[PDB]
RNA sequence: UAAAUUAUGGUCAAUUGUUAGUAUUCAUAUUAAUUUUUUUAAAUGUUUUAUCAUUUUAUAAAGGUUUAUUUUUGAAAGAUUUUUUGUAUAAAAUUUUAGGAAUAGUUAAUAAUAAUUUAUAAUUUUGAUUAGAUUGUUUUGUUAAUGCUAUUAGAUGGGUGUGGAAAAAUAAAAAAAAUAAUUAAUAUAUAUCAAUAAUAAAUUAAAUUAAUCUAUUAGUCAGAAAUGGAUGCCAGCCGUUGCGGUAAUUUCUAUGCUUUUAAAUAU
């Protein structure tokens, strides 16, 4: 590993290998990968009536 | 961290083959097609005048070189090499060896004067 | 290039070049003569043109028609091949 | 058709222009030196690849001894070898059906291998250009004529197709007795 | 052997034929060009030719395909290649078959030039090679004395580890002074000294 | 190996610098003395770095530049460059 | 001749016999990076680059290629990749024009394995049969507007449920509850 | 399985030029050649694969 | 089975040989004389027209017997004095020789046209050639001259002085003095005559 | 200059260069004394050619080395006066004794380098006796007029025209040539007689004289000419 | 590739070592043999020993085949708008390829080129390839591309059919057209009055219902457009008629008298007691169908004032030979056909004295 | 759910660091490079023509682009006596930053429409747009090896729009409409980024044409190789454990001695 990839550490280039790594990839179970705790407790006091045009 | 230069210096012997230094069947070229040379016209008829008549360019100044032949042979008689060591510059000598080449293909210097 | 020799007419012209083509009726005879000589030059070249390009048609039939018989007999058998994989379906 | 012209290569006719077969290799010390036999556009760019239609072969200016084949006392086998690799296939095929263009160099060496006559530019000076005046020319012609129906068929066959079919192939292709 | 196999040495050949030269309609002024200095050799290349795969397909004068060689004389005449010159066009081949017969085998002692052998110039002497531990030699032609079937080929097609080997280091770090085996030498001495030699 | 010593060197083997300030630096115990700090300045991209180096060379008449080259470590903590040559 | 060794080398200018004719890029530069930016301030707002960033495409590690296998082609003989594609109609707000998710595949060579990726593309429906959810069949074509090359070839599964929907006045689908992520906590109560 | 085979300027160990003939057909790309912009940097894509993993065909 | 396309007809071909045509021959294409030995081309050609044709590997052959007696009726005697400092040396013959034989039986140089003309070509003095070489291993036997590389006693101090083609003087090597008759090479001299 | 460094070309004939300092310095470790046993004129007996071809007065000039001091290997690049030609080279001595190396036109005197006596050509003395007054006299012209007639021998003439003196073949003066060597010019014997600069005057005659007669030239009257039983193949014209 | 100073494809091909001066191992007069071997030869890694690519190394079955045989069937679709550009333009190739340049024998040529391409030849190719070459006056061509047709197992319609008798008239040879009769038209029939005139054209053309599109292997799903599965519909319009009067010429030219007078008395009969068909509108591939210029800008008639010149608006030169003014032989009424039909049979009587 | 043989076939995968309790790819090794050396480049005036004009002569200036760059024959090739055709500008894949938020002359339909046509528009967390760095999909180095680690360079908007095609404002080494020339490859002293020269680095001599060059380093505790003399926790050594406290085989100096001989050292 070149050291002028990514972090002063070898550790953080596998940190950010982890990012393209195959089996890690986004889907619609596995989401917002990279951050996800912005995005955290965000809806919480979002009061939402969900959507009924059906009896 | 390779601070000790190559670990070998790889050499090979000479030795001469017997086979390389054997005799080589030899053809000069001037047999195959003979050399000669055109005698001046009245057109041309010193080495002066015609290097006076291959002066075109302004920067092929044929004409300036006329001590540096002592005569007509001398001239076609003259290869780029041993044309160089006389001290003649590049373009120069070019314009001068393809005028001789084209004298002597029949085709005479007469072009006309591009300076002004 | 076309070349100009001294003793074409001379245009006498300060605003443009100052020699323009055109001969001495020697001069056009001379061209004429060195011309025609080219002329035996090029006749046989372009014999040869033609002879090759015939020669690679001739080629070019024979071969490809080589070709889509061995070939031809592949395809044949690649499609009995799948129409009985086919059957065994 | 460029408003400030590039003065030091220029051409004849738009680029890309007719293929033509050149000799070109990289500049370097003499004594290791080789040739590209190529055919490519008339206006090349940086590169020599970017307009290359075909790669016609190695021509190295070295004559060299022949140690591959055994030493024989004929004379003149022992003369130096030069050693070229024609395409000719492709050579027939681009400046046959394509009608390339030809600079003077791989003119000469296509001369001695004998798929073209010797170039324009090969010149021994010992012989003058020749003379020409019609009416000897005419005497001459009208000594020695052939007919006409045999300078169309050399024509046909040297131009037009050269393979052609004997009764023989006739009467041994036409079909036999069932749909006969 | 010979008996048996008769055809297992090769008693015929392509033989070598004169090409019909190309009319020049230019008559007499180039009938000079194609007569010259050298010999001119032209192997085809294409994409049906210069395989190695297909080597013997290619110069079986049966195949229609096969592909053609030319050589201009320097008289100016054109003949088909001897086979010798055919085969110069290929990447080079070795045939040793070491079923009956040893064949002879490179970078051996009495084989390996100098240099190679040691890193050193020793003298080429036909007398008594000490390091060689030869006695004497006659030096005769080669293959002249011997029988032919004896001949058999060379192989080259290992690595000569005196010389040269793969994956090159050092045997030992500590101390500085050993290399990898390849490098084996006698110590070079402080400035020379050339004792005048006729003696 | 450790790849933050380099910092100044920038992806090359060796500097140039300018002298300018030469003071004295005590080394880490059990070593005791005095270890010859040189601080000197050299320029990239229009940026003036401040380098600090061991002074390991021999001075002669008065000279300005030096040339600083990267080493393993020594008995100072701190100071990663070493000095070549004096020009 | 790049299998001969540093000290072998004698002409730097040809290859005796054969082989390859290879340039040495040095590899090895030791490059580096400058820092220009404080640690607080860098002047972007989602991403921050704080060393030498690998470029290229298909020069990047762990290599990711294109795989022309996959059910797509698996399905299709198709004369240009990408000239069929199989997918699921996601919205039509724009008439005559049909969006739509598709799959593709991408190779890891590294672990060997493969990827699915996703796509949208727009697709022109004349005569506006297409409702959100059906899955259909999809063909490259004469370019229509800034972003249509593709056009409807034929649906293979219709959407029966949400024509019926449809036939009632009611939307195809019901839009969905909560839209993109944000970074700020909304607080609405009633 | 060794680095010579890693270098694909060998003809031996690069799948040859013709096969993009065989897909695009013959002659195709003298056509390519004359193109505008050609080579700086991109050239008209030559596709060459083992005519056994096409993704076509097979 | 019968979903989804009709058979297509070029399927016939693999079932009925009546549909395997080449509408044309194999050098119809106007390579018909490649094979120079084909019956065809004798055919074509007719025989004073190959005569022609091989004339030139019959005087390859020619070449390569004729230098042979040159150098067998120059050298035939093994230990005379043929020139200035240069003396016989029946190595120079040996080694011409194989040079030929080599370029009949080698595999590296395969030349075996060489072969072909033997029944025309060949001398009828040379038809017993060993015999000849026999012979001048008996003339090589000489007392005055070195039993090694032939050179006078006399007149030379070193092996292979003064001789182009000499094995025993190598580039950086040295001078091998002078060996002298004895047991040994007697019996060296049985040997290569056996 | 920079161009300076440039290695020269070796071509077939010359074996090591010694242009390197890896290829100067081992030899430069190399001290010769000439004793009795090494002196070249002790070995007469063998030598005795090579002693008379030395050049005594120019060595000792030019190099400052005495006859005497000259060893039979010598390695040193002394001048030689050939006496079979008469011409002036520099060599070392041991390149002639170990194998034999001397002036270099006296390697093309035999009619081909292949194959040395075996001509069975006549000499010049018989063949053509009268070229061998043209020879430019260095008094060596009964050893020039011994060579073959076929020789390649590079010999100078004294042109007839203008009475100067020019280098040309013996064979391109006499025209003839070995069977299986390589031909001629048709014409070598009229324009090898004189000098390459008095050739073209008498060459240019007839030429002028066939556009005299039909007001026409065309190379091709030769060959017309030549034209005033042809065994050939059945063609596949029909 | 070339010209560069690192330069691959020089090197790519088989060369004899050269030593025509020093390159650095004083080749010349030395002797490589170890050299040649460990540094001059390509290894698989430094210090491994040489890789060899001798002729040695490959195995022998290379040289067991037989030609052609490596390749395997490709199936190459493309784009429908891709198969028109490119049938039309083998079609203008096959016509001619070069202005005064081209050898009859290149339409040939390029219907070859077009299966080794692998195009489907379709019909208006063969009738076109045909009628080129028998104009051009080669007659073996002609029946060659016929072959080719043969051995492609592509279905003559009964166009293609007329014009390779044609072909066998002009030849003469009547073996030619009792094989292609006995093969193709049989089963050709007349039109009666029971008959229903020109047949709509009935094919389905090619669709993939969803469970065909998924579930099939590959091949069943290609399409590459074949001339056989129209073939009933170019055969549409019963041009029955022309091919009987065709294989009464060639019966006549071949000389024989009872077939003859069995061809000619069918179709006599037919023409008399059998209604007209319809004739097929012209062919869009074969001739193209004008489309409107201005002709306005044109060199007028008088444009060099030394001759008349020919103009695209008008012809001022008057016709050069004497044409028939008689529409096109399909566009006849039966009884109009009978007439033709026997000056038909004349005008073969002629070329046969002639020949 | 059975073995197999008419016997080595279808052409070579093979790994070399003297460490310091133990856990963890991390100093000192080899190969490849930068350190390092002037044996391959080069000078200005492009050229015809019908005369103040008109024909020929189309991708090396910079800027920094990661959903990105895509095209014809009407020029030339090119062959007939004149009207000659159709195919093109579109896309698909592969796309970087440790810690991540909104972007915008804006989508789609109409049409040779609309600086105010119609619409529930388009891009984004499957990571956008700005912003940093960066010349994109046959080129390298290491390696037994899926890897890791390189690859230059060349397409930077419009504004009388010429031309077949904008590629159009020094910087060739492309013969440019009569064979300028091919006995030519030599170009003197300049440059840019390349292009690996310590080429038998030491004893018998160069089948020459004798031209360029006068050519050296290191260690000396551990681990090949030591003694005097100073110095005294100082001066200094330091690849590393560590050494220096009047006896230092570890500093400095002198002399010897050691090396497996394209150098040590730095990155
Ligand atoms: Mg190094
Ligand atoms: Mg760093
Ligand atoms: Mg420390
Ligand atoms: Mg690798
Ligand atoms: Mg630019
Ligand atoms: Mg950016
Ligand atoms: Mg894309
Ligand atoms: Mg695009
Ligand atoms: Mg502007
Ligand atoms: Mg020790
Ligand atoms: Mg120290
Ligand atoms: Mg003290
Ligand atoms: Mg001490
Ligand atoms: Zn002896
Ligand atoms: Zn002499
Ligand atoms: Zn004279």
């Amino acid at each position: 590993i070149a050291h002028w990839y990514c972090g002063h550490k070898f550790r953080h280039r596998f940190m950010r290998d982890k990012r393209f790594h195959p089996s890690l990839q986004a889907s619609h179970d596995a989401r917002n990968r990279f951050s996800k705790r912005r995005h955290f407790k965000t809806n919480r006091w979002n009061y939402q009536q969900a959507y009924r045009d059906m009896p | 961290d390779q601070t000790y230069g190559p670990h070998k210096s790889y050499k090979y012997t000479y030795m001469p083959d017997p086979r390389k230094l054997a005799p080589i069947e030899t053809t000069q070229r001037s047999e195959i097609v003979p050399q000669s040379i055109r005698p001046p016209t009245s057109y041309v008829p010193n080495h002066e005048t015609f290097l006076e008549r291959a002066d075109i360019h302004r920067l092929r100044p044929t004409s300036d070189f006329k001590a540096s032949f002592k005569d007509w042979n001398d001239l076609f008689t003259c290869d780029k090499r041993q044309l160089r060591v006389r001290g003649i510059p590049r373009m120069t000598r070019d314009a001068i060896r393809t005028a001789v080449q084209a004298f002597q293909n029949g085709n005479p210097p007469e072009r006309f004067d591009t300076k002004e | 290039r076309q070349i100009r020799p001294y003793y074409n007419l001379p245009s006498k012209s300060e605003h443009g070049r100052k020699m323009t083509g055109f001969l001495t009726p020697y001069r056009h005879w001379m061209w004429k003569q060195n011309e025609l000589w080219r002329n035996v030059h090029e006749a046989q070249f372009e014999h040869l043109r033609r002879v090759y390009k015939r020669q690679w048609l001739e080629s070019f039939r024979v071969n490809a028609d080589e070709y889509i018989y061995k070939y031809n007999i592949t395809k044949a058998a690649q499609l009995a091949q799948w129409e009985c994989e086919m059957k065994e379906q | 058709a460029r408003a400030v012209i590039k003065r030091r290569s220029p051409q004849l006719w738009g680029a890309p222009g007719a293929p033509i077969i050149r000799m070109r290799g990289h500049h370097v010390v003499w004594k290791f030196q080789s040739y590209d036999l190529v055919v490519e556009h008339t206006h090349k760019r940086r590169n020599s690849d970017i307009r290359l239609l075909h790669y016609l072969g190695k021509h190295c200016p070295h004559p060299q001894k022949s140690l591959w084949s055994p030493d024989t006392p004929v004379a003149q086998d022992r003369h130096l070898f030069m050693l070229t690799t024609v395409d000719i296939d492709a050579f027939k095929y681009w400046f046959g059906v394509k009608r390339c263009r030809l600079s003077m160099k791989p003119w000469a060496l296509l001369a001695k291998a004998g798929l073209l006559p010797p170039s324009l530019t090969q010149n021994s000076k010992i012989m003058p250009k020749p003379l020409f005046d019609k009416e000897s020319l005419m005497r001459y012609y009208l000594a020695n004529r052939k007919d006409e129906d045999v300078m169309a068929r050399e024509k046909y066959l040297n131009y037009e197709n050269s393979m052609v079919k004997t009764e023989e192939e006739r009467a041994a292709e036409r079909p036999v007795a069932p749909y006969l | 052997y010979r008996r048996m196999f008769p055809e297992m040495i090769g008693r015929t050949g392509e033989p070598v034929q004169q090409y019909g030269q190309m009319p020049i309609w230019a008559g007499p002024h180039r009938q000079h060009a194609n007569k010259s200095e050298h010999n001119w050799m032209f192997a085809e290349i294409g994409v049906n030719v210069g395989h190695e795969a297909l080597k013997k397909l290619e110069l079986d004068p049966t195949n229609e395909k096969r592909r053609r060689f030319v050589i201009r004389q320097p008289d100016g005449t054109l003949r088909s290649a001897k086979m010798s010159e055919m085969r110069a066009w290929y990447w080079k081949e070795e045939w040793a078959d070491f079923r009956f017969w040893a064949p002879q085998m490179e970078w051996g002692i009495e084989n390996t030039p100098s240099q190679e052998q040691y890193q050193e110039h020793v003298p080429d002497t036909t007398d008594a090679d000490f390091r060689k531990q030869r006695r004497i030699q006659s030096r005769p032609v080669k293959w002249f004395y011997e029988s032919h079937y004896t001949r058999t080929g060379s192989f080259a097609g290992f690595q000569p580890l005196r010389f040269m080997q793969r994956r090159t280091e050092r045997e030992v770090r500590w101390p500085d002074v050993i290399n990898a085996a390849v490098q084996i030498q006698k110590r070079k001495p402080a400035a020379y000294i050339f004792k005048a030699i006729p003696e | 190996l450790f790849f933050l010593r380099m910092w100044f060197l920038y992806g090359c083997c060796l500097r140039f610098v300018l002298f300018v300030l030469c003071y004295y630096m005590s080394p880490r115990l059990p070593s005791s003395g005095n270890r010859r700090v040189l601080y000197a300045v050299f320029y990239l991209y229009n940026f003036v770095w401040m380098l600090r180096c061991f002074f390991c060379c021999f001075i002669g008449l008065v000279m300005s530049l030096f040339i600083i080259e990267g080493g393993g470590f020594v008995d100072l903590p701190g100071v990663k460059y070493y000095t070549r040559i004096v020009s | 001749p790049w299998w001969n060794f540093q000290t072998e080398h004698r002409q730097r200018c040809v290859l005796m016999y054969g082989g390859a004719r290879t340039k040495n890029t040095h590899n090895a530069n030791h490059r580096v990076f400058i820092k220009k930016y404080k640690r607080n301030a860098f002047p972007n707002r989602t991403r921050h680059h704080w060393a030498v960033s690998m470029t290229g495409v298909l020069s990047q590690r762990p290599r990711r290629m294109p795989w022309p296998y996959d059910l797509t082609s698996l399905i299709f003989n198709q004369p240009r990749q990408g000239s069929d594609k199989i997918g699921y109609v996601v919205g039509t707000s724009m008439l005559k024009t049909a969006v739509v998710a598709t799959n593709h595949m991408v190779y890891y060579p590294k672990f060997n394995q493969r990827v699915s990726r996703t796509k949208r593309f727009f697709a022109h429906d004349e005569d506006l049969a297409c409702v959100e959810g059906d899955l259909v069949h999809i063909k490259q074509c004469r370019k229509i507007s800034k972003y249509k090359h593709y056009y409807v070839f034929s649906i293979l599964e219709p959407n029966v449920e949400g024509r019926e929907r449809l036939k009632l006045g009611l939307k195809a689908v019901p839009p969905p509850l909560f839209g993109y992520p944000v970074s700020r906590r909304i607080v609405k109560l009633n | 399985s060794f680095k010579y085979a890693t270098k694909l300027q060998h003809d031996e160990m690069r799948q040859p030029y013709y096969i993009h003939e065989k897909r695009y057909g013959i002659f195709s790309n003298e056509r390519n050649i004359a193109k505008a912009r050609r080579g700086l940097p991109f050239i008209t894509p030559l596709y060459t694969k083992h005519m056994n993993l096409w993704d076509t065909d097979t | 089975l019968y979903k989804g396309i009709p058979r297509p007809a070029i399927t016939n071909l693999h079932y009925e040989p009546a549909w395997r045509y080449t509408l044309y021959q194999a050098g119809a294409h106007g390579a018909q004389l490649s094979n120079p030995r084909s019956p065809f081309t004798a055919k074509v050609l007719g025989d004073e027209l190959m005569q022609v044709r091989d004339i030139k590997s019959v005087e390859h052959c020619k070449a390569w017997f004729d230098r042979l007696q040159y150098l067998i009726n120059l050298h035939y005697e093994a230990v005379g004095d043929i020139g200035e400092f240069k003396s016989r040396h029946t190595r120079h013959v040996h080694e011409f020789f194989v040079a030929f034989h080599d370029a009949l039986s080698s595999l590296d140089f395969r030349d075996t046209y060489l072969f072909d003309q033997f029944k025309a070509v060949r001398p009828p003095e040379l038809s017993d050639l060993f015999g000849i070489f026999l012979e001048m291993e008996a003339n090589y036997v000489h007392e005055d001259y070195c039993p090694r590389c032939s050179l006078p006693y006399s007149t030379t101090r070193y092996c292979g002085e003064g001789d182009v083609d000499t094995p025993f003087r190598k580039h950086r090597g040295r001078w091998a003095p002078h060996q002298k008759w004895g047991r040994e090479w007697y019996d060296v001299v049985a040997r290569r005559a056996e | 200059s920079r161009w300076s460094s440039v290695w020269p070309n070796m071509r077939y004939g010359s074996m090591f260069l010694s242009y390197s300092v890896g290829r100067k310095l081992p030899m430069k470790g190399v001290n010769w004394v000439t004793r009795d046993s090494n002196r070249l004129l002790n070995f007469s007996n063998r030598y005795s050619a090579v002693i008379s071809d030395i050049d005594v007065k120019r060595t000792e000039e030019e190099l400052n080395v005495a006859l005497s001091d000259i060893r039979w290997n010598d390695h040193r690049r002394i001048y030689w006066k050939c006496s079979f030609c008469g011409s002036s080279y520099r060599k070392n001595v041991s390149v002639r004794t170990k194998y034999h190396a001397g002036c270099n036109f006296c390697k093309k005197k035999y009619p081909s380098e292949v194959r040395g006596e075996q001509h069975g050509s006549p000499p010049v003395s018989q063949a053509a006796p009268e070229l061998t007054e043209q020879l430019v006299d260095n008094g060596k012209r009964d050893n020039l007029a011994t060579l073959a007639v076929t020789s390649k021998f590079y010999a100078e003439w004294t042109c007839r025209g203008c009475g100067g003196s020019y280098r040309s073949t013996i064979r391109s003066r006499t025209g003839q040539v070995e069977a299986g060597q390589c031909t001629l010019h048709p014409d070598i014997v009229a324009w090898s007689a004189y000098c390459p600069s008095c050739s073209w005057r008498p060459n240019m005659v007839p030429i002028a004289e066939e556009v005299s007669r039909s007001g026409q030239f065309l190379g091709l009257e030769r060959s017309m000419e030549e034209l005033g039983p042809i065994p050939r193949r059945k063609r596949l014209a029909c | 590739k070339v010209d560069s100073f690192h330069a691959n494809t020089q090197y790519q091909h088989a060369w004899p070592l050269l030593s025509h001066d020093d390159l650095g191992n004083s080749d010349q007069s030395n002797n490589t043999k170890n050299i040649m071997y460990s540094m001059y030869m390509p290894k698989r890694n430094k210090g491994t020993a040489p890789w060899f690519r001798g002729a040695d190394t490959y195995s022998v079955k290379y040289c067991e085949q037989g030609r052609y045989e490596y390749q395997r069937y490709l199936m190459i679709n493309r784009f429908p708008s891709e198969y028109k550009k490119h049938f039309l333009s083998f079609l203008s190739n096959i016509r001619m390829s070069s202005g005064s340049a081209t050898i009859p024998q290149e339409a040939l040529h390029w219907l070859l080129r077009m299966i080794v391409d692998n195009f489907n030849p379709q019909h208006v190719h063969y009738i076109a390839a045909m009628k080129t070459l028998q104009s051009a006056g080669e007659l073996d061509m002609a029946r060659d591309v016929w072959k080719i047709m043969e051995r492609q197992q592509t279905w003559p319609c009964t166009a293609t059919i007329c014009a390779y008798l044609d072909v066998c008239v002009e030849a003469g040879e009547k073996t030619w057209a009792m094989e292609a009769w006995n093969r193709y038209c049989t089963e050709l029939k007349f039109l009666e009055p029971g008959e229903v005139d020109p047949k709509p054209i009935s094919r389905v053309p090619f669709s993939l219902t969803r469970e065909e599109l998924l579930y099939l292997p590959k091949w069943k799903k290609h399409f590459d457009h074949d001339p056989n599965l129209d073939v009933m519909d170019l055969n549409r319009f019963n041009r029955t008629r022309e091919v009987y009067l065709r294989m009464a010429q060639v019966m006549l030219a071949g000389g024989e008298r009872n077939a003859f007078q069995h061809f000619f008395t069918k179709l006599e009969e037919a023409m008399l007691n059998k209604p007209t068909p319809v004739p097929e509108p012209p062919n869009p591939h074969l001739v193209r169908r004008p489309r409107w210029a201005p002709y306005e800008h044109c060199k007028s008639v008088h444009h060099s004032p030394w001759r008349l010149q020919n103009n695209g608006r008008a012809l001022a030169l008057g016709p050069p030979v004497t044409i028939e003014d008689e529409m096109q032989s399909r566009f006849f009424s039966n009884d109009q056909f009978l007439v033709h039909s026997v000056k038909e049979v004349l005008r073969i009587v002629l070329q046969e004295h002639k020949r």
